[PDB]
Parts: C-alpha cells; sequence; structure tokens
C-alpha cells in the first residue's frame, strides 16, 4: 500500500516554570518509532519501535545531534514570535512542526510536507510544489521573505525527496513484518436496555491495524446521520484501534437496524445486525 | 489563540473478563494547549506507576495522550480517569464503564 | 531520519 512517515515536534514556554519543554516524535504510518523530550535525563533520540533498534550508535548519535539542535532553535524560535506579535513574556506559548514524506507501494514519492503551527493555528507551511510557502498572518509573511531571501524550500525540498523518501523505505523493509501489516477489525454488537420504550445498540471495531476506518448506522436500508452518537478512534495500547457507534432505538425495534464496516483489512464491507 | 477542551475516553485494551490481568487506557484527544494533568484511579484513589505515550498531534494541531496501566478487571473494583486542564473549570472524572 | 536543518523563523 501507500505509506507515510512524519516527524511531530512541540515547544511549549513554562513560563516562570522553568525553560521551555520540547518533545519530538516521530512515525511511520501510525507506528510510533522515535522520540525526544527535552525534559527526560536521557537527553538523547530514543527507540519506541522494535525494528528501529537495529540502527548502530553512529544513527543514534546523529539523530540526537539533529533533534537537539532543532529543539534549541525552536527555543529562539518562540522568542522571535512573541516579538512578531508583541506578546506579553507572562504568556505561555506553543509552535508545533510537522514534517515529512509519502510514498508509493513501489516506494516512490508522491508528497511532501513541512509546516508549522503558532498557538494551535497555521503559521507557515510548506506548498506542495516544494518551492513556495503559504503564510498565514502578517508575522508570517515576514518569516515567509526570510526563507525566500535564504532558499530554505530547496534545502526541504531535497530532504523530503531524499533524506526522507531513502528512510521512509529502509524503515518500510526492516519493520515488514509490523508495518505491512493490515489487521481487519473484530466486529460485534452489543445491546444496552435504557428504560421501558428504549435500548441503545452498539457496533465495536476492534484490534485493526491500520487506524482509517468508518462505521455506519442504517435504520431498513436507509442511513442514520444524526441520531448515531460516534466516538474518536481510540488507540488500544498495543498497536491497533478501536472504535464504535450508537443508535438509541425504541423498544421492539431492534431488527430495523443494522451496523456497516469498511477497513482496508477487510475483503469486502461487514454489515451487523442484532 | 482559542483553547480545546480534552476529549476523554476510559476503556482497557481488551474485552474486559474478571480474574484476567488487562491494560487500563485513557485517551485524551483535541487539546490545546498541551499542559494536562492526567491520572487513573482505582477506587477513588490515585494509580501510581500510569504510564502515557509521547505527545504528538492531529493534523487540527490538537495533541492527544494515551495514559495506560496494567490492572485485573473484578466484579467490585471501580475505574476512573482524572483530567485537569486550563479549560475545565474543575478536574474531570471520567468512570470506567465495561460497556461505554 | 531526521531533517539535517536550523532554521529560524
Amino acid at each position: 500500500g501507500s505509506h507515510s512517515m512524519r516527524y511531530f515536534s512541540t515547544s511549549v514556554s513554562r513560563p516562570g516554570r522553568g525553560e521551555p519543554r520540547f518533545i519530538a516524535v516521530g512515525y511511520v504510518d501510525d507506528t510510533q518509532f522515535v522520540r525526544f523530550d527535552s525534559d527526560a535525563a536521557s537527553q538523547r533520540m530514543e527507540p519506541r519501535a522494535p525494528w528501529i533498534e537495529q540502527e548502530g550508535p553512529e544513527y543514534w548519535d546523529e539523530e540526537t545531534g539533529k533533534v537537539k539542535a532543532h529543539s534549541q532553535t525552536d527555543r529562539e524560535n518562540l522568542r522571535i514570535a512573541l516579538r512578531y506579535y508583541n506578546q506579553s513574556e507572562a504568556g505561555s506559548h506553543t509552535l508545533q512542526m510537522m514534517f515529512g514524506c509519502d510514498v508509493g507501494s513501489d516506494g516512490r514519492f508522491l508528497r511532501g510536507y513541512h509546516q508549522y503551527a503558532y498557538d494551535g493555528k497555521d503559521y507557515i507551511a510548506l506548498k506542495e510544489d516544494l518551492r513556495s510557502w503559504t503564510a498565514a498572518d502578517m508575522a508570517a509573511q515576514i518569516t515567509k521573505r526570510k526563507w525566500e531571501a535564504a532558499h530554505v524550500a530547496e534545502q526541504q525540498r531535497a530532504y523530503l525527496e531524499g533524506t526522507c523518501v531513502d528512510g521512509l523505505r529502509r524503515y518500510l523493509e526492516n519493520g515488514k513484518e509490523t508495518l505491512q501489516r493490515t489487521d481487519p477489525p473484530k466486529t460485534h454488537m452489543t445491546h444496552h436496555p435504557i428504560s421501558d420504550h428504549e435500548a441503545t445498540l452498539r457496533c465495536w471495531a476492534l484490534g485493526f491495524y491500520p487506524a482509517e476506518i468508518t462505521l455506519t448506522w442504517q435504520r431498513d436500508g436507509e442511513d442514520q446521520t444524526q441520531d448515531t452518537e460516534l466516538v474518536e478512534t481510540r488507540p488500544a495500547g498495543d498497536g491497533t484501534f478501536q472504535k464504535w457507534a450508537a443508535v438509541v432505538v425504541p423498544s421492539g425495534e431492534e431488527q430495523r437496524y443494522t451496523c456497516h464496516v469498511q477497513h482496508e483489512g477487510l475483503p469486502k464491507p461487514l454489515t451487523l445486525r442484532w | 489563540m482559542i483553547q480545546r477542551t480534552p476529549k476523554i475516553q476510559v476503556y482497557s485494551r481488551h474485552p474486559a473478563e474478571n480474574g484476567k490481568s488487562n491494560f487500563l487506557n485513557c485517551y485524551v484527544s483535541g487539546f490545546h494547549p498541551s499542559d494536562i494533568e492526567v491520572d487513573l484511579l482505582k477506587n477513588g484513589e490515585r494509580i501510581e506507576k500510569v504510564e502515557h505515550s509521547d505527545l504528538s498531534f492531529s493534523k487540527d494541531w490538537s495533541f492527544y495522550l494515551l495514559y495506560y496501566t496494567e490492572f485485573t478487571p473484578t466484579e467490585k473494583d471501580e475505574y476512573a480517569c482524572r483530567v485537569n486542564h486550563v479549560t475545565l473549570s474543575q478536574p474531570k472524572i471520567v468512570k470506567w464503564d465495561r460497556d461505554m | 531520519q531526521f531533517k539535517d536543518n536550523v532554521i529560524l523563523l
């Protein structure tokens, strides 16, 4: 199938309560593989997947060097952003960053990303052409001009098309037994009597990887788009995911309802009835 | 800059079975800022040694974390998740419901 | 593999 690699990082100022915290995380698809926490004692990029552990001490040294320098850069970036906005130093602020690449099943480059958010809102983003920036406001427009004058886009193009796809490919091969798997959902319905004239039907999906899935309710062939409670896809903690969709049902009307389930691990969509 | 209230789900890794050792999870998601407090409770009292995933975020930039602990469910023992955040007026306690 | 990039705002 097609795959992705992402790195996410968050710097948060902790005014009066210490120096900014930096946390970076690396994913291949819905699987985490590395982490760096500035607060941790280790002060190193650390393994988070069995298949990354095989990388020699050189990898861990370089990765540590790159993430530490990024940590310190983002600490100055918070100070720059405070200045751009004339914000009080009493306030706590967050810079988030995401970068990485998509590849196809044959391993070819499909898409590159390199984008920032300041205080949970878009700041600057590399456009799909990997040649220009989308700046969200006047402060980001200032950053954008500095980045145009410095040819930063060209550095990111070269990383996203180069090191990023090479790394993703190596990880996908080394972690083939895990990454290349697609665990279809174990599905079931439950019934919970509420009152006299009502009960909840709940449709479960358990133990699926990857996280993408669709769950849908119908009352005899017709969709039930607005009476369905649908929770967020949540991690089971073991590599897999869970989700449920529920509808409230008039007593004696359970037979009218069907649950519908779509996942890439499923040759054909499941239908469930009580 | 706007803030977003955590969404909270307390659940077990595998379907609950009394006497079978399991994992209790508390998933907090959709929140901003990242400053948060999360605890799993056993009979109204805070569990120690609780672990959590490394801070990460969704496409809308909002954060998520998994807080978890090994446990053996029993019919009498109650479990809960306690969350505190800027957006909350008081700590939020969400009780573990085997069915949800 | 993390990017090799010191970039300031």
